[PDB]
C-alpha cells in the first residue's frame, strides 16, 4: 500500500514517492555546475533525438533573473512551470522591495513551490531537479533544489545520467582558486566524460553568472571553449 | 464629436472630425475616430475616449474568435449586437454613442446607430456626437435615396464640415471610410467642404 | 584477426570513437559488418560496411518518449 | 513498474509516468498520419484524409484547421481530443492579442498549449488529451516556423516533423532528405511532404485523399490548398 | 481488463474502454434515419412501442433543438433529453448574444464540446446517447451533423444511429440524396426504416418523420399527418 | 474503352505514318485518358499498351525517319511519365 | 536470401568469419502469416520441416 | 515468472541461445525462430 501515495508514511521511513522523483531526475540529460572564485558556470548536454529538431528553440539554461539563472536535469515539462514561477518571484521580490531578489531567498522560495506539490493530494511532484546561480553580495553563489524541496549549496555538483562519475571527476580537477574561464573548461570536460557523440556548439549550452549577470554563452563562444582542446 | 454614416447600395461611407477634448483643451486635434472593428466593419465612436476604446477594442476581439471560430466573414448584424450588449448591461458605467456601418455578403452595405442607451436601430443615414445636432437639417434635407459613393462621400464631406464649423467640440479634420466589397478606402480631408 | 577484414580499415578509428560501446556491443559491430557484406556477396569486409553496423550497434535510446529528457 | 502507475498519473519505480505515455500511442489509435516540412519562405502542413463511407462530405472531415490568420496547425489523434485543443489555441492567440497587442508568435502558441498539456500530468482528475498539434506560421526575423506539442506537455521547434502511425518511418525518410544541403522552395517543400507521405504510406493517394495546408513569406496567411491545386502538385512530382 | 472502469484512465494499448462501452448501448437502440435532400434535412425515426398502454406520441425520439434545427436521438432517451436541454441552452445564448439564428455548423460543435467534456473527467460517466442534427437556411442550405457519445461530428449526406445503421446506410447509398426532392424523401425515408425494422423482433414500432426545408420555410415541424400516412402505405406496398 | 482504344489506334496509325512525329504528341492525351480510365483496369491498359506499340512502331520511325536514336529516349522517358501519373501499386 | 547463403555455402560464411545467423523472427499477424505459410517456408528450402 | 510457475519457457529460450551457436551448430541447419507467437521476444536474443 505505501509506494503508492506521498500523503502515507513509510511503515518504517520515508515516503517512496518522493525518491521516485529522485529516480526521473537521475534518468536526466547531464548538468554540471561549477563555482569558481569569481563566477558560476552552469552546462547540461542538449542532443537532439534526430538531426530534424532546432537547436535554436527550447533553451536548457534560462535566465530568471539579471543576476540569476536556472539548469535542469529531470522532465522537461515541468521545468518550464518552475522557470516560469521563479522568474515570477524574483520579480514579486522586487515590486515589494526595490532590490534584485538575493540568490540564497530565490532558492528558499522556489524550493517552497516544490514542496507544495509534494503535499498531499492528486498532485504529484516535479520530476526536476535545479542549479540556481548568481552573484548576489558580491558573492557566486550555486544551489540545488530537489524535488523534496531541499535546498543545498555546491562548490561543484552534477545531475542526471552519471552523477556519481562527474562528482568524482569534479572532486578530482575541482581546486577552488580558478577564473569563470578555467571554471568553464572544467564545466565542459565533466560533460565530455558522460557525453555519449562528439561535443559541438550545438551539443553543449553552457551559461555564466559573473559579476555582470547571467548570460548564455553564444552558440560560437560555445565552439571556442570546445576547440583549443576542453 | 461628430460621426456620421450613409449607406449606398454597394456599401457604406462613414466619416468622423479629429478632435478629442478635455474641457476647451484639444487633446489630439488628429484624432482616428473612426475604427476597424473587421476587415469590413468599422465603427465610429464619440462619447468618452476611454469608454469607446474599450468597447471597440472588446468587440473586435470577440467578433475575431466569432470569425475563425465559424470560418466565416462576420454580419454587420452580429457586431452591433455585440455593441449593444455591451452599451445596455454597462449604460450606467459607459457613456459611448456608436455608430456601426459595414459590408456584409448577407445583407449588403448597412448603417446601426447604437444610442448611448444601448439600443440599436438599422438606419440608411446616422449622425451622432455633439455636432449632430447642428446638421440634422442638412443631413434631412440633401439625402436623396440611391446616392452613389461619390455623392454619399461628398455628402458626408459636407455635412461633418458644417457641423465642425458650428460645434467647438468638432473641428481639425475629417476622416472618411468607404467599405465595399472590395475593401475599405480611406482617404483625410484637410478641413474641405468649406460653404 | 578471425574475420577477413577490408586489410584497409582502420580499426582504430572506431575504437577512439567514444559511447559505452560493452564486450557484447563491440561484438555485434563486428559480426553485423561481416553479415552486411555478405548481403552485399562481398568476401572482404569493406570500411563502409563497419560504420553502418557500427550506428546500428549504437542504437542508443532508439525510442523514447523525448519528455523524461 | 506496470501494475503500479497504470492506473493513475503517479510516479512509478525508475520515475516513469504510465498514463502520460499511454497518450502518446493514442494518437496512433486515430490510424492516419501527417507530415509538416520547413523551406526557405515556406511552411508546409500534408495529411491524409480517408473518407469513410461515400455518404459524408469531404468538406466537413478535415484535421487541418486555421487558428489565426496567420497560423494554421494539424490535429492527429482523437477527433474529439484535437478540436478541444484548437478552441484553447484559438482562444490563447485571441487574448495574445487582446491582452499584448500584438500576434501570437508560432513559438508562444505552443508553449502556451504545451503548458496546459503539462498541468493535466501533475494535477490528477483530467485524461492528458489524446492529440499531437503541429504548428505553423511566418514569423518575422524568424522565417517561417514548424513547431510541434507533446501530450505530455513537451513542444519542440523542428525543421521537419511527422506524427501518427507512421511517424519513426516518415521522419526517417525527412532525415535523408534534410541530410540533402539543398534548401527547399514552395514547390520543393510541397513535393517533399507529399513524397514523405508516399514513401511512408505507398498509397500512391489521388487528389482527394491528401490534404495540403500552406503558409508563405509572399502570403502570410494560412491557405487551405483547393483539390485542383493539390493534383497539379501531385502530377508535377510523377512527372 | 481492470483498466476499464474509469473515464480518465488510459488503456495500455491507448484508448478509453468507457468511451466505448457508451457506443455499445447506443449500438442496442432502435434505428433513426436521416437524409439531406437539396431542399432540407427529413428525419425517420423507427420508435418501438412497449407495452401498448403508453398512449401515442410517448418516449418520442425527435425533438425540436431550435426552430430551424431538428435532433433525432438513439440511446438512452434520458440522456438525450440532458443533450437537447443543452442544445437548446446553447441556441438560446447565441440568438441571446450574437443576435442571429445559430448556424448548425456552430451548434453542433458546442453541443458536441459538451459530450467531449463528459469523456474527459472520472466523476462523470461520458454520455451514452447518439444525436444527429438536421436545418435549412437560406444562406448555408439544408446542412445535416451527426455526434456520436465520444463527441466527434462530420458531416452526412445520410446518416442511421442504432442497430440497423450499416444496414440502413447501404439502403440510403442507392437513394439519389443530392437533387432528390424533399416530398420524395419523406417516403424513401419510410421505406429505408421498413427495411431495417426487423418487426418480428422488434414486436409494434411508431414510424416518427420529421421535416426542415424549403417547403416547411426552415421550421423544423413534425412531418403533417397523412404526408406520413401516405410514406407509411408507399413503404408496406414496397414490403410486400 | 475497348472499342474507342481500337478506334484510337486505327485513326492515329494512318496519321502516325504520314505524320514526322507530331502525331505521337497528339495521341499522348488519349494515353492520359487511358491511365486516368480504371474502369476496366486491364482491358483499359491494353488499349494503353496498344498506343505504347504504336510508340514502339514511332521508335522504329525515330531511329529511320527521325534522327537515329534521338527521339526514343525523350518517348521512353514520356512511357515512364505517362506510367509515373497512376502507378497503380506497380500494378495493372 | 538469409537462409539459402549457409544452407548453400557455410564455408563462404567462415571465409567471412561470421557465425552463420542460427534463425530469424517472421514477426506477423496472427493466422494470414501464422497460420499459413508456416509450413510454406519448407515448400521454398525443398524439405520437410 | 510466478509464485507458482516461473518463466521456464524464458529460461529454455536462453538455453537454446546457447545451443544455437557453438554447442549445437552444423550442417548449415537454421533453427529459425519465425513466430509471433511469444509475448516477449529477448533484447540479447534480437543482437546479431
Ligand atoms: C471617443 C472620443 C473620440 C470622443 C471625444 C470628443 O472629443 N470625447 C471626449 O474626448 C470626452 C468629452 C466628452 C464627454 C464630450 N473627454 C475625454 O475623453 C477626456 C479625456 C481626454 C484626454 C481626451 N476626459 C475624460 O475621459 O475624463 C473625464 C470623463 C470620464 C468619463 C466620461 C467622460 C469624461
Amino acid at each position: 500500500g505505501y509506494s503508492f501515495s506521498l500523503t502515507t508514511f513509510s511503515p518504517s521511513g520515508k515516503l517512496v514517492q518522493i525518491e521516485y522523483a529522485l529516480a526521473a531526475v537521475a534518468g536526466g540529460a547531464p548538468s554540471v555546475g561549477i563555482k569558481a572564485a569569481n563566477g558560476v558556470v552552469l552546462a547540461t548536454e542538449k542532443k537532439q533525438k534526430s538531426i530534424l529538431y532546432d537547436e535554436r528553440s527550447v533553451h536548457k539554461v534560462e535566465p530568471i533573473t539579471k543576476h540569476i539563472g536556472l539548469v535542469y536535469s529531470g522532465m522537461g515539462p515541468d521545468y518550464r512551470v518552475l522557470v516560469h514561477r521563479a522568474r515570477k518571484l524574483a520579480q514579486q521580490y522586487y515590486l515589494v522591495y526595490q532590490e534584485p531578489i538575493p540568490t540564497a531567498q530565490l532558492v528558499q522560495r522556489v524550493a517552497s513551490v516544490m514542496q507544495e506539490y509534494t503535499q498531499s493530494g492528486g498532485v504529484r511532484p516535479f520530476g526536476v531537479s535545479l542549479l540556481i546561480c548568481g552573484w548576489n553580495e558580491g558573492r557566486p553563489y550555486l544551489f540545488q533544489s530537489d524535488p523534496s524541496g531541499a535546498y543545498f549549496a555546491w562548490k561543484a555538483t552534477a545531475m542526471g545520467k552519471n552523477y556519481v562519475n562527474g562528482k568524482t571527476f569534479l572532486e578530482k580537477r575541482y581546486n577552488e582558486d580558478l577564473e569563470l574561464e578555467d571554471a568553464i573548461h572544467t564545466a565542459i570536460l565533466t560533460l565530455k566524460e558522460s557525453f555519449e557523440g562528439q561535443m559541438t556548439e550545438d551539443n553543449i549550452e553552457v551559461g555564466i553568472c559573473n559579476e555582470a549577470g547571467f548570460r548564455r554563452l553564444t552558440p560560437t563562444e560555445v565552439k571556442d571553449y570546445l576547440a583549443a582542446i576542453a | 464629436t461628430t460621426i456620421m454614416a450613409v449607406q449606398f447600395d454597394g456599401g457604406v461611407v462613414l466619416g468622423a472630425d479629429s478632435r478629442t477634448t478635455t474641457g476647451s483643451y484639444i487633446a489630439n486635434r488628429v484624432t482616428d475616430k473612426l475604427t476597424p472593428i473587421h476587415d469590413r466593419i468599422f465603427c465610429c465612436r464619440s462619447g468618452s475616449a476611454a469608454d469607446t476604446q474599450a468597447v471597440a477594442d472588446a468587440v473586435t476581439y470577440q467578433l475575431g474568435f466569432h470569425s475563425i471560430e465559424l470560418n466565416e466573414p462576420p454580419l454587420v448584424h452580429t457586431a452591433a449586437s455585440l455593441f449593444k450588449e455591451m452599451c445596455y448591461r454597462y449604460r450606467e458605467d459607459l457613456m459611448a454613442g456608436i455608430i456601426i456601418a459595414g459590408w456584409d455578403p448577407q445583407e449588403g452595405g448597412q448603417v446601426y446607430s447604437v444610442p448611448m442607451g444601448g439600443m440599436m436601430v438599422r438606419q440608411s443615414f446616422a449622425i451622432g456626437g455633439s455636432g449632430s445636432s447642428y446638421i440634422y437639417g442638412y443631413v434631412d434635407a440633401t439625402y436623396r435615396e440611391g446616392m452613389t459613393k461619390e455623392e454619399c462621400l461628398q455628402f458626408t464631406a459636407n455635412a461633418l464640415a458644417l457641423a465642425m464649423e458650428r460645434d467647438g467640440s468638432s473641428g481639425g479634420v475629417i476622416r472618411l471610410a468607404a467599405i465595399a466589397e472590395s475593401g475599405v478606402e480611406r482617404q483625410v480631408l484637410l478641413g474641405d467642404q468649406i460653404p | 584477426s578471425k574475420m577477413n577484414l577490408s586489410e584497409e580499415v582502420d580499426l582504430e578509428d572506431y575504437v577512439a570513437r567514444p559511447d559505452k560501446i560493452s564486450g557484447a556491443d563491440i561484438n555485434s559491430i563486428c559480426q553485423e559488418s561481416g553479415m552486411l557484406a555478405v548481403r552485399e556477396n562481398r568476401y572482404i569486409v569493406l570500411a563502409k560496411d563497419f560504420e553502418k553496423a557500427y550506428k546500428t550497434v549504437i542504437k542508443k535510446d532508439e525510442q523514447e518518449h523525448e519528455f523524461y529528457k | 513498474s506496470a501494475g503500479f502507475d497504470r492506473h493513475i498519473t503517479i510516479f512509478s519505480p525508475e520515475g516513469r509516468l504510465y498514463q502520460v505515455e499511454y497518450a502518446f500511442k493514442a494518437i496512433n489509435q486515430g490510424g492516419l498520419t501527417s507530415v509538416a516540412v520547413r523551406g526557405k519562405d515556406c511552411a508546409v502542413i500534408v495529411t491524409q484524409k480517408k473518407v469513410p463511407d461515400k455518404l459524408l462530405d469531404s468538406s466537413t472531415v478535415t484535421h487541418l484547421f486555421k487558428i489565426t490568420e496567420n497560423i494554421g496547425c494539424v490535429m492527429t489523434g482523437m477527433t474529439a481530443d484535437s478540436r478541444s485543443q484548437v478552441q484553447r489555441a484559438r482562444y490563447e492567440a485571441a487574448n495574445w492579442k487582446y491582452k499584448y497587442g500584438y500576434e501570437i508568435p508560432v513559438d508562444m502558441l505552443c508553449k502556451r498549449i504545451a503548458d496546459i498539456s503539462q498541468v493535466y500530468t501533475q494535477n490528477a482528475e483530467m485524461r492528458p488529451l489524446g492529440c499531437c498539434m503541429i504548428l505553423i506560421g511566418i514569423d518575422e526575423e524568424q522565417g517561417p516556423q514548424v513547431y510541434k506539442c507533446d501530450p505530455a506537455g513537451y513542444y519542440c521547434g523542428f525543421k521537419a516533423t511527422a506524427a501518427g502511425v507512421k511517424q519513426t518511418e516518415s521522419t526517417s525518410f525527412l532525415e535523408k532528405k534534410v541530410k540533402k544541403k539543398f534548401d527547399w522552395t514552395f514547390e520543393q517543400t510541397v513535393e517533399t511532404a507529399i513524397t514523405c507521405l508516399s514513401t511512408v504510406l505507398s498509397i500512391d493517394f489521388k487528389p482527394s485523399e491528401i490534404e495540403v495546408g500552406v503558409v508563405t513569406v509572399e502570403n502570410p496567411k494560412f491557405r487551405i490548398l483547393t483539390e485542383a491545386e493539390i493534383d497539379a502538385h501531385l502530377v508535377a512530382l510523377a512527372e | 481488463t481492470g483498466y476499464d472502469l474509469s473515464a480518465s484512465t488510459f488503456s495500455p494499448d491507448g484508448r478509453v474502454f468507457q468511451v466505448e462501452y457508451a457506443m455499445k448501448a447506443v449500438e442496442n437502440s432502435s434505428t433513426a434515419i436521416g437524409i439531406r435532400c437539396k431542399d432540407g434535412v427529413v428525419f425517420g425515426v423507427e420508435k418501438l412501442v412497449l407495452s401498448k398502454l403508453y398512449e401515442e406520441g410517448s418516449n418520442k425520439r425527435l425533438f425540436n433543438v431550435d426552430r430551424h434545427v431538428g435532433m433525432a436521438v438513439a440511446g438512452l432517451l434520458a440522456d438525450a433529453r440532458s443533450l437537447a436541454d443543452i442544445a437548446r441552452e446553447e441556441a438560446s445564448n447565441f440568438r441571446s448574444n450574437f443576435g442571429y439564428n445559430i448556424p448548425l455548423k456552430h451548434l453542433a460543435d458546442r453541443v458536441a464540446m459538451y459530450v467531449h467534456a463528459y469523456t474527459l473527467y472520472s466523476a462523470v460517466r461520458p454520455f451514452g446517447c447518439s444525436f444527429m442534427l438536421g436545418s435549412y437556411s437560406v444562406n448555408d442550405g439544408a446542412q445535416l451533423y451527426m455526434i456520436d457519445p465520444s463527441g466527434v461530428s462530420y458531416g452526412y449526406w445520410g446518416c442511421a444511429i442504432g442497430k440497423a445503421r450499416q444496414a440502413a446506410k447501404t439502403e440510403i447509398e442507392k437513394l439519389q440524396m443530392k437533387e432528390m426532392t424533399c416530398r420524395d424523401i419523406v417516403k424513401e425515408v419510410a421505406k429505408i426504416i421498413y427495411i431495417v425494422h426487423d418487426e418480428v423482433k422488434d414486436k409494434a414500432f411508431e414510424l416518427e418523420l420529421s421535416w426542415v426545408g424549403e417547403l416547411t420555410n426552415g421550421r423544423h415541424e413534425i412531418v403533417p399527418k397523412d404526408i406520413r400516412e401516405e410514406a407509411e402505405k408507399y413503404a408496406k406496398e414496397s414490403l410486400k | 474503352m475497348a472499342d474507342g482504344g481500337s478506334e484510337r489506334a486505327d485513326g492515329r496509325i494512318v496519321k502516325m505514318e504520314v505524320d514526322y512525329s507530331a502525331t505521337v504528341d497528339q495521341r499522348l492525351p488519349e494515353c492520359a485518358k487511358l491511365a486516368k480510365e480504371g474502369r476496366l483496369q486491364e482491358v483499359i491498359e491494353t488499349l494503353l499498351s496498344l498506343e505504347k506499340q504504336t510508340r514502339t512502331a514511332s521508335d522504329m520511325v525515330s531511329t529511320s525517319r527521325i534522327l537515329v536514336a534521338v527521339v526514343k529516349m525523350c518517348y521512353e522517358a514520356k512511357e515512364w511519365d505517362l506510367l509515373n501519373e497512376n502507378i497503380m501499386l506497380l500494378s495493372k | 536470401e538469409v537462409i539459402e547463403l549457409p544452407l548453400t555455402n557455410p564455408e563462404l560464411f567462415q571465409r567471412v568469419g561470421i557465425i552463420p545467423p542460427k534463425g530469424c523472427l517472421l514477426y506477423g499477424p496472427p493466422g494470414t502469416g501464422k497460420t499459413l505459410l508456416a509450413r510454406a517456408v519448407a515448400s521454398q528450402l525443398d524439405c520437410n520441416f | 515468472e510466478g509464485t507458482s510457475a516461473d518463466r521456464e519457457i524464458q529460461r529454455t529460450l536462453m538455453e537454446l541461445l546457447n545451443q544455437m551457436d557453438g554447442f549445437d551448430t552444423l550442417h548449415r541447419v537454421k533453427m529459425i525462430m519465425a513466430t509471433n507467437r511469444p509475448d516477449t521476444l529477448d533484447p540479447a536474443l534480437l543482437r546479431p
